[PDB]
Parts: C-alpha cells; sequence; structure tokens
C-alpha cells in the first residue's frame, strides 16, 4: 500500500516506516535498559528486590522499570514511597519519540525520571 | 491525404496550454519553457534580448521538427535572481522598443509624406 | 537416458541472445496473459519490461532445454545461467 | 583479426587509476609471470574435462595466446605500462570477461550469413 | 416476487422444516468463499507465522 | 576536522554500513542483505590516493539526526548517497533534494542492468554500477567515486 498507518503514525513506504518507527523504538529500548534504574528479570524478582531495597532505605522512595512479559513495547514502573506504602506499577510505553507515562511523552529516560518525580510531587 | 490542416501552425487547442514551464535540476536557477504554437520569430526575439542581461548566464532554444509548430527555450540566471522575472523584463523592454521604434517611424513618415 | 546429469553438462554457462529474446518473449506473452509476477512492479506497466526486470534479478520461472546434435539434451534453469 | 582489442583496455587501465607520474609499481614479477600464466588458462571455447577436448580447447587459443603473452611481457608490463597491482588484475579480468563475451552463439545460422 | 406458485405449504401435508433446512444449508454454501495467500518482495519480509 | 560522507539508512541500499569499510576502502564489494546489520551509526576508513602523499582519515556516517547538531559539520560533508527517496533528507541542511545535490556530491549505486528511478534521473548525482557477477570492477567503480571525492576535497583546500 501507498500509506502505511501505525496509531496515529503515518509512513508512506516500508523502509520509511522502518527506520523512522522500529529503529527508534529499539534506541529507546536500549536506552531504558542502559539506564541505571533498569532491571529485566521478572516481575517477582523485580517486586522483591523493591520490597528488600525499600526496607532497608526506608528513608527514600525507589522507582525500578522492568520489562512487561504480557504486553511487547512496555515497560512496568514500581515504585514504593516507603516500606509500608504498597508497590503501584505504572505503564510505560516505547513510542519513537521517547517514553509515554500518564499520558505524557518524555523524549529520554532522565526526562520520564524527573517527571515521574515530579507527578508524584504534585499527586502528594 | 496526411496532410495537416494549415491553421494548427497558430491555433492553439483547448487542452493545450500555450506556455509550459519545467524546473531543470541539473544546474541551479535553471528552468525549460515550452511554448506552443510559435516559431524562430518570438524565439529568436526573445533569445538576443535575453543574451545581452548581465544576470542571465544561459540562454537557448531549439525547434525540434520544422513539421510542429513549437520551441523549447532553456534559460539560466544568476543567484539573485528567478528567471521567470528574467522573461518578463526581456518581454516588457522589447515592448518599449517596438513602441518607440513605432513614434519614429510614423514621425518620420509624417515629415517626409 | 537422454538427459544429462546436471555433474556433466558441458554447454556454455551463458544465457545466448536467442534464448535470451525467446525467454523473454515467451515471459512477457505468459505475463500477458495473467499470470503471477515474481518481482515487485513499481510504475511499470508493459509486459515486456516486466520480464526484463523479472530476468534482471534471475526470478524467471523457465528452464532451458538445450538440444546435442545426437538428440541428447541438457536443462537449465534460468536462474543459474548468467545473463550479461 | 583477433578478439578483445588489448591497445584499448590497457589504455583504458591507464586512464581509470591514473598510471602517470613517477611513482614505483608494487607488482611483483611473480605475481605477474603467474597472473598471465593463469588467464592464458581461463579462455573457455569448450567445456569439459576430456583429454581430446584440452587438446582442441589449447589448439583454438593459440594465436590469442601468442598475442597476449607478447603484449603482457614482464618488462613492457613494469616499463612500457607502467601497470600497478590494481590495474593488473583489472586488465586479467576485462579480458577473461570479454573474451567470454566474444565467442559464437549456439544457434546461429552461419551458413546463410 | 419470488415465491410465485401457489403450492399448499400446509405443515401436515408439506414439511416446511425440511425446507427451510436446506435453504439454510444453500445459503451457508452461498457465504462459502476461497481464499489465498500473499506474497510481497522485500528483503526483510517472511512468509512465517507468529510463533515462526 | 575529518571530512563527513552520508550514508542513507535505508534497507534497499546497495552501500550500507555493514559493508561500506570493505566496498570503499578494501574495495571488495560484499552483498548487504547477507551481512550482520550494524549496531555503530559512526564508522572511520582510509584512503590511498596519488594525489596526497598521506592517506587521508573519513568519517562516514549514517543518520545526521544525532551527530549533526552543529552547522559546521555540513562543511565537512563530501559525499552523499542516496536512495531515491524523499523522505532521506526531511532534517538535512535543505530539506529539497536539488538545492542539496547542487551544494553537495550525490552518489547513487545500482547493479548493472537495472533501471534507474525516476527521482534520481531528475536529480544532479552520479550513478555507479556495480556487476551482479564480475567482482574485479569493484575497484574501478570505487576508484570513480574516489576520484569525484577527491576532486572535491582538492577544491576545498583540505589540509591534511
Amino acid at each position: 500500500g501507498r500509506v502505511l498507518l501505525v496509531g496515529k503514525y503515518r509512513y508512506h513506504d516500508l523502509d520509511e516506516l522502518l527506520v523512522e518507527y522500529v529503529n527508534n523504538v529499539a534506541n529507546k529500548v536500549e536506552l531504558m535498559v542502559s539506564h541505571d534504574k533498569f532491571m529485566s528479570d521478572s516481575l517477582d524478582y523485580v517486586k522483591e528486590w523493591l520490597e528488600r531495597y525499600s526496607k532497608a532505605n526506608g528513608n527514600r522512595s525507589h522507582y525500578i522499570f522492568t520489562f512487561n512479559r504480557k504486553a511487547p513495547g512496555w515497560f512496568f514502573l514500581l515504585f514504593k514511597l516507603n516500606p509500608t506504602s504498597e508497590i503501584k506499577i505504572w505503564n510505560v510505553k516505547a513510542l519513537p519519540d521517547g517514553y509515554l507515562l500518564a499520558n505524557n511523552v518524555y523524549p529520554d529516560t532522565n526526562s520520564l525520571c524527573n517527571g515521574f518525580k515530579t507527578l508524584m510531587s504534585s499527586r502528594r | 491525404m496526411n496532410a495537416p490542416d494549415r491553421f494548427e501552425l497558430f491555433i492553439l487547442p483547448d487542452d493545450v496550454p500555450k506556455l509550459k514551464i519545467t524546473p531543470d535540476s541539473r544546474v541551479p536557477n535553471c528552468i525549460i519553457i515550452k511554448f506552443e504554437r510559435e516559431d524562430h520569430t518570438l524565439a529568436n526575439l526573445l533569445r538576443e534580448e535575453l543574451a545581452l542581461y548581465p544576470d542571465v548566464t544561459f540562454v537557448a532554444y531549439k525547434v525540434e521538427h520544422p513539421l510542429f509548430a513549437n520551441f523549447v527555450m532553456r534559460l539560466q540566471t544568476e543567484e539573485g535572481t528567478r528567471p521567470k522575472q528574467a522573461l518578463e523584463r526581456a518581454c516588457a523592454s522589447i515592448i518599449n522598443k517596438l513602441k518607440t521604434l513605432d513614434h519614429k517611424f510614423n514621425e518620420e513618415w509624417n515629415i517626409k509624406n | 537416458e537422454l538427459a544429462i546429469l546436471k555433474e556433466e553438462r558441458t554447454t556454455t554457462p551463458y544465457l545466448t541472445k536467442y534464448e535470451r529474446a525467446r525467454i523473454l518473449g515467451t515471459r512477457a506473452l505468459q505475463i500477458s496473459m495473467n499470470a503471477p509476477v515474481l518481482v515487485d512492479i513499481e510504475g511499470e506497466t508493459d509486459p515486456l519490461q516486466i520480464a526484463m526486470k523479472e530476468l534482471s534479478q534471475r526470478k524467471i520461472p523457465l528452464v532451458i532445454r538445450r538440444y546435442l546434435p545426437d538428440g541428447s539434451y541438457e536443462d537449465w534453469g534460468c536462474d543459474e545461467l548468467i545473463v550479461d | 583479426p583477433l578478439p578483445v582489442n588489448l591497445r584499448r583496455i590497457i589504455q583504458n587501465a591507464q586512464q581509470i587509476f591514473h598510471l602517470d607520474r613517477a611513482k614505483a609499481s608494487d607488482l611483483t614479477i611473480p605475481e605477474i609471470i603467474h597472473g598471465v600464466r593463469d588467464l592464458c588458462k581461463k579462455l573457455f571455447v569448450l567445456r569439459g574435462e576430456n583429454e581430446l577436448i584440452k587438446e582442441a580447447q589449447q589448439n583454438a587459443t593459440s594465436l590469442f595466446q601468442c598475442l597476449v603473452r607478447a603484449r603482457l611481457a614482464t618488462r613492457r608490463i613494469l616499463e612500457e605500462f607502467r601497470l600497478n597491482r590494481d590495474a593488473f588484475e583489472w586488465v586479467l579480468g576485462t579480458i577473461e570477461a570479454q573474451f567470454q563475451r566474444s565467442l559464437v552463439h549456439p544457434g546461429e545460422m552461419v551458413g546463410v550469413i | 416476487q419470488v415465491a410465485g406458485l401457489n403450492v399448499n405449504r400446509n405443515p401436515k401435508f408439506w414439511d416446511i422444516e425440511s425446507e427451510n433446512r436446506d435453504r439454510q444449508e444453500e445459503i451457508d454454501k452461498q457465504r462459502e468463499e476461497s481464499r489465498e495467500s500473499r506474497v510481497i518482495k522485500h528483503p526483510f519480509f517472511h512468509n512465517m507465522k507468529s510463533k515462526e | 576536522k575529518e571530512p563527513i560522507i552520508v550514508l542513507s539508512p535505508a534497507a534497499s541500499s546497495l552501500v550500507r554500513m555493514s559493508n561500506v569499510k570493505e566496498f570503499l576502502q578494501e574495495g571488495k564489494f560484499l552483498d548487504p542483505s547477507k551481512e550482520p546489520a550494524s549496531s555503530s551509526n559512526l564508522l572511520a576508513i582510509q584512503r590511498k590516493s596519488s594525489r596526497f602523499k598521506t592517506p587521508i582519515k573519513l568519517l562516514v556516517v549514517d543518520n545526521v539526526e544525532k551527530l549533526f547538531t552543529k552547522s559546521e559539520y555540513w562543511d565537512r560533508v563530501v559525499a552523499i548517497v542516496t536512495t531515491g527517496k524523499d523522505w532521506q533528507f526531511k532534517n538535512y541542511k535543505y530539506k529539497d533534494p536539488q538545492i542539496l545535490f547542487q551544494k553537495f556530491n550525490g552518489f547513487y549505486f545500482k547493479y548493472k542492468g537495472d533501471a534507474v528511478p525516476a527521482s534520481v534521473k531528475s536529480w544532479n548525482v552520479k550513478v555507479l554500477d556495480i556487476d551482479r557477477v564480475e567482482r574485479f570492477s569493484d575497484r574501478q567503480v570505487v576508484e570513480q567515486f574516489w576520484d569525484t571525492v577527491e576532486n572535491t576535497l582538492v577544491a576545498k583546500r583540505y589540509k591534511s
């Protein structure tokens, strides 16, 4: 087909679609993996590690990222405010222009972390 | 039997544009102009007028075939000047030259009448 | 019996001009008779041009059978014959 | 009259690789000898491993091999033509390909011609 | 105007159920069609299943 | 400051980052479809020429989005490789292909015997043909490409 649509994104050829969408998504995924707050292990192990780290460091709120094995192309953001606070998981989508969290597009992982902290502060 | 009508030399069909302009991308700031139902009379006049402009670096024309009444002209100006403006300036300048020529001929004819 | 094994084929490994012309004609006719096209067509519409495009990419699904004078023959695929 | 023009190939190589200048060649003598010797065995007119086929193949290219060895001698290559390595493999490949292209096509009706 | 015949369709002497059943049989036959595979020429295109 | 050579990130390109080094430098052409994809978008090659006493080091860049933040980098561009696609030039210095191709050297690589795309014929770019079977002409094609590039480099009075 002369016109290709991937959600709201519109492309004109297979190569254009590939380069503009898939390469950017892969780069953002690598940036998320290379980020200091990433863990590719299983969700239960991520929850256990977060619980242990929060119990050991109950003076701060800890957030980590992990793979969304059920929904490919997504990420689970698990954050625990304190040992007494329940672990809350948020959904992050790997988009070509960045990461979509709470209907907000963040160009980079550090920008995503700053936005998450600002959202937590505002909701608090 | 196969001879075309003589009025096809100068009568323009409705679907055929008198003047089609297409850019020439091989060199910068160049256009190719296709004149329909015209011949050397207009082409040579325009070419020799444009050849004297300091901002026109290439001007040429050719009649592809004598049996078809059209010619194609290549024009290419400096960076500052758009070629179509140069073509318009050439047309206006030749019109003024012809106007003053007509006025002077009328004066001379009245004097010598 | 009459067929010659692939290992002992001794004819030229190139597509002769007669074979090229016949292959192009046959493929063009087949395409004009609504045969499937094995290459992507950008904007081409002439069956001969589509056949030439197929030949350049070694995608023509035809076999040349070259007849030796004694009656034996060699079967060459158009995908394994070198074309200039 | 002989196939594939060698002079044209050599001057094409000289123009392509800029074989002017007093620069010294990096083409060793054993490469020249072995390359020409191997080339004189890849001019296939007849395919097959049969001994009689090999004898006919050797007979069919005697004059042409004499021409090639006359032109691509060691002294002539190093001094008269001043080819470097890359020019040398290019010349060998071009000679082989052109010779393959100059053969007769099965199906010629040579009697009528 | 399709059933222009005046044939008495009384259930006592006419098997309406059989004719109806045959009618959905033939209508489902009409719904039946054919499908074939798609061929695309692209370096990164491969005719594979999801698991494949 | 090393000059820059820009390649098309298109998958149909005959010259990609995977096989650019063996082609432009070593003179041997390999089919990029069979070669594995290269993760690095920056590569460095060495060119040996009779015009220059010393080999020239050049940088090959596939994507200019992350490497052309400064405008002065465009002064180092000496060659552009395109696949005849308009969308390559969305983020370029001159988003129109024409002006880019009068202000920069454009090269299009095609197999011998293949038809040129229409947009390529409408642009001011060189056409370089690579044979599908014979591999001795790869050095010749590379030599033509480097002849054009070296002419541009000498015209720019580059210092090495």
